[PDB]
């Protein structure tokens, strides 16, 4: 074959519904395979179709058009450890396994009471920086990479307390800049309005 | 299963590796793939039956062997740049047909022209906010791994000599520190968040442990710091 | 005209010196077209319209395949003769590929034999398994327990192989769609037989038959079997015994590639 | 288990005219097992340089295959095939009737 085609990204919403596309062109055609693969870890096995039309498995199901070429994998009552990126793969008339270029799918969590604040943590006896944390804001919220060189900003993370059933987004900022405060660290973020500053 | 290794590894270009490979599940086809961003797994070599191997997209820099069931190993004659890679090896019943592949944990492979920008991470832990424990009555405590390069790291908490995942958050990718440069160093956060009544015994122990794979004994090393070796980056606090 | 792919293998256990255990053909029509087997360990092309149309990439990757399949068709035998409890040496046999027809209708089918009797067949339509006895329960149970696999071939039966028989048409259309007619005679050879002979043809497919005061085909006729004159085109005969005491008049009548004739004798 | 013995065709190529060159066919099909050995006999002695087709398969899973050669027919040269097998006690005569 040639192409196989997927989206680089896709992002929807804890409890939602999504489904990833697969196109493909290749010279013969002899089914087409979805793997799941987190990140850091090997891809693994979910589906396979080589006839027409839906297979379901669980909360995925997989479809297929032959005539069409392309192929979905449907995700349904999205979860957290659904993040995770979902690559196609298509055999082609010499059976060789020609690879997509993987979806990256995001799930936003249902944050069902937010309080955005931005704390300062408490300075280290090893460390010459400060670090200030944006946390407990709703998965609308995008944080944006600083604008300072000496000002490092990481891509909110979701927790999950399991004892208490608690999730929560948050962001770290810190610098070794003396002209740093938690107050100004996230300024180049949209943050919610009633994002509280703790006074100094 | 399938057991793929060394998993994590520098090397200097002109090195000669190889990438070992095995699987007991009697399975007579094996696989190498190199997997790079914004690519799809690209297969450098693969076997479908012992005493037979055959080339894939990418074979150039590589070689295999496939004298029995069970191993594969993957041999870079003379390693080069271009070689940086995570490679993963894969096994299917059989070749060619309906049956899944089974793949290796990934071998994360960086080839440097050069070792002499290598580092190893700065760890620092800070202790959470007491505005947060009154306004929330939970403790968040954030790790920092900074300036490490390459960016094979692993970082774990620990509370109490046991590690933790619950109420943890790391990156799933390390920054760029400076985004421009290509040799640039990384960063990586992480936070553990507990109750604030966990946080507020005195007996409770917090460690942040960064794991580096970097260079080992027999790399020459002439910079005037210390020998980037493979090694444990920890640090630590207590409860309040 | 109607035109097939199919692809044979043969596995022999404990074979006699020289023999390989592994041979697999495949044939367009009734023309050879690729062959394999465990002592050359290559895919070589079998006609020459093969070779100059296929890529050593194709050579290369469906010798890695062959060689795969060997192996496993080995295993495969060597558990059939364990379950049929069976010493000295047995044969294993496999086909597969379709027809395309001339009204564009098509036909796919797989198979497999045991000592050169049918062993498992495959129906493509109602994806399952017919077996001849237990040693081929046993095997059909494990191989419809694995639904993909049967998916699988028949999508490579009904779209796959029809598309690679129309590739290969295209590729030997100088040889597979030519028409070479017939030569057709009457020979007559104390019982008189009249011998009805054809030559020269191709393609082989050719009726040929004797009627009886030309509105009844005649009962008792001998066929003869269409041959290979060894210059790629063949022959073929029909045969009747007259009866000195019947009035019939008789006639040959051979059909080929959409022309009939009859020669009145 | 079911062994099938061979059939065993003789004839030329063209019809035969005497005086002209041709060829002559053994044309072995339907025998199960595989292995088979084939010769064309010169006045009742093989012939030496003789042709052949590889093993070829049947639909019915027995084989076939064509052994010739390139031969001028005489009035008084008789041409024969002979032809052994699992199934055959000792080897098969088939001669060439014109
Ligand atoms: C060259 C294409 C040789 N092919 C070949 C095949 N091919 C048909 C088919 O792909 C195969 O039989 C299996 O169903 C797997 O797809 N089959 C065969 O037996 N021998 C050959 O040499």
């Amino acid at each position: 074959g040639q192409n196989i085609d997927q989206p680089t990204e896709m992002t929807a919403t804890e409890g939602a519904i999504v489904q990833i596309n697969c196109t493909y062109q290749t010279s013969g055609f002899n089914g087409l395979f979805w793997y799941q693969q987190h990140a850091g870890e090997a891809p693994t096995f979910l589906s396979y179709n080589v006839l027409d039309g839906l297979e379901e498995k669980g909360r995925f199901s997989s479809f297929l058009s032959r005539s069409k070429g392309y192929s979905y994998l449907l995700l349904k009552e999205l979860q957290m450890k659904d993040s995770a990126s979902y690559l196609c793969a298509v055999m082609d008339s010499n059976f060789q396994l020609i690879w997509g270029a993987g979806t990256k799918l995001i799930i936003k969590p249902d944050i069902q009471n937010p309080d955005p604040a931005v704390y300062q943590l408490r300075d280290s006896k090893s460390s010459d920086k400060s670090v200030c944390l944006f946390t407990d804001f709703d998965s609308q919220t995008n944080v944006s990479q600083s604008k300072d060189s000496d000002v490092y900003i990481t891509d909110k993370c979701v927790l999950d307390m399991r004892s208490m059933d608690f999730k929560s987004n948050s962001a770290v900022a810190w610098s070794n800049k003396s002209d740093f405060a938690c107050a100004n660290a996230f300024n180049n973020s949209i943050i919610p309005e009633d994002t509280f500053f703790p006074s100094p | 299963g399938i057991t793929q290794a060394p998993t994590s590894q520098i090397l200097a270009a002109g090195r000669r590796m190889t990438l070992r490979c095995t699987q007991d599940m009697r399975h007579n086809a094996m696989y190498w793939y190199r997997q790079d961003l914004g690519l799809g797994l690209r297969l450098i070599h693969y076997s479908n039956t012992a005493g037979t191997t055959g080339k894939g997209e990418v074979p150039d820099g590589y070689s295999v062997s496939r004298a029995n069931t069970d191993d594969f190993p993957l041999t870079l004659a003379s390693a080069v740049p271009s070689q940086t890679s995570v490679y993963f090896c894969a096994s299917s019943e059989a070749g060619g047909n309906t049956g899944e592949l089974f793949f290796g944990e990934g071998s994360r492979l960086t080839v440097l022209e050069d070792l002499k920008n290598v580092f190893p991470p700065e760890v620092a832990v800070f202790e959470p906010s007491e505005a947060e424990i009154s306004h929330t009555q939970k403790a968040t405590l954030v790790c920092l791994a900074t300036g490490f390069y390459p960016d094979h790291v692993e970082l774990s908490w620990w509370v109490n000599g046991k590690e933790v995942h619950s109420g943890v958050c790391t990156d799933p990718q390390p920054l760029k520190e400076q985004p421009a440069l290509n040799d640039s160093r990384y960063a990586l956060s992480s936070r553990l968040r507990v109750s604030a009544t966990f946080w507020q015994n005195p007996r409770n122990h917090f460690r942040c442990q960064v794991q580096f794979y970097g260079l080992s004994e027999n790399d020459e090393w002439t910079q005037d710091r210390a020998k980037p070796v493979t090694q444990i980056v920890s640090a630590e606090a207590w409860g309040r | 005209r109607t035109h097939s792919l199919r692809y044979f293998r043969l596995g022999v256990s404990d074979p006699i010196h020289g023999v390989p255990e592994f041979i697999s053909v495949g044939y367009v029509d009734s023309h050879p077209i690729t062959t394999y087997d465990s002592v050359t360990r290559q895919k070589e092309p079998r006609a020459p319209w093969m070779a100059e149309n296929l890529a050593p990439d194709h050579w290369e990757r469906y010798t890695q395949l062959l060689r795969g399949w060997q192996q496993m068709f080995k295993v495969e035998l060597k558990r059939l003769q364990r379950h049929y409890n069976h010493s000295g040496s047995h044969t294993y046999q496999r086909m597969i590929g379709c027809e395309l027809l001339e009204d564009g209708s098509t036909t796919g089918f797989l198979q497999y034999a045991y000592d050169g009797q049918d062993f498992l067949i495959f129906n493509k339509d109602t994806l399952s398994w017919l077996a001849v006895d237990n040693v081929a329960h046993t095997i059909k149970q494990a191989w419809e327990a694995n639904q993909h696999e049967l998916l699988y071939q028949k999508n490579w039966l009904e779209e796959e192989c029809i598309a690679w028989l129309k590739r290969f048409l295209e590729y030997g259309k100088d040889t597979l769609q030519r028409t070479e007619p017939p030569l057709v005679r009457v020979n007559r050879k104390g019982v008189t037989a009249l011998f009805c002979k054809a030559h020269g043809f191709y393609p082989p497919e050719i009726y040929m038959t004797w009627m009886k005061n030309g509105e009844e085909i005649v009962q008792e006729i001998d066929y003869g079997d269409i041959l290979p004159s060894g210059d790629g085109t063949y022959q073929a005969w029909a045969s009747i015994e007259l009866d000195p005491q019947s009035s019939n008049l008789y006639s040959c009548h051979v059909e080929h590639s959409g022309v009939h004739m009859v020669l009145q004798v | 288990m079911i062994q099938r013995t061979p059939k065993i065709q003789v004839y030329s190529r063209h019809p035969a005219e005497n005086g002209k060159s041709n060829f002559l066919n053994c044309y072995v099909s339907g025998f199960h097992p595989s292995d088979i050995e084939v010769d064309l006999l010169k006045n009742g002695e093989r012939i030496e340089k003789v042709e052949h087709s590889d093993l070829s398969f049947s639909k019915d899973w027995s084989f076939y295959l064509l052994y010739y050669t390139e031969f001028t027919p005489t009035e008084k040269d008789e041409y024969a095939c002979r032809v052994n097998h699992v199934t055959l006690s000792q080897p098969k005569i088939v001669k060439w009737d014109r």
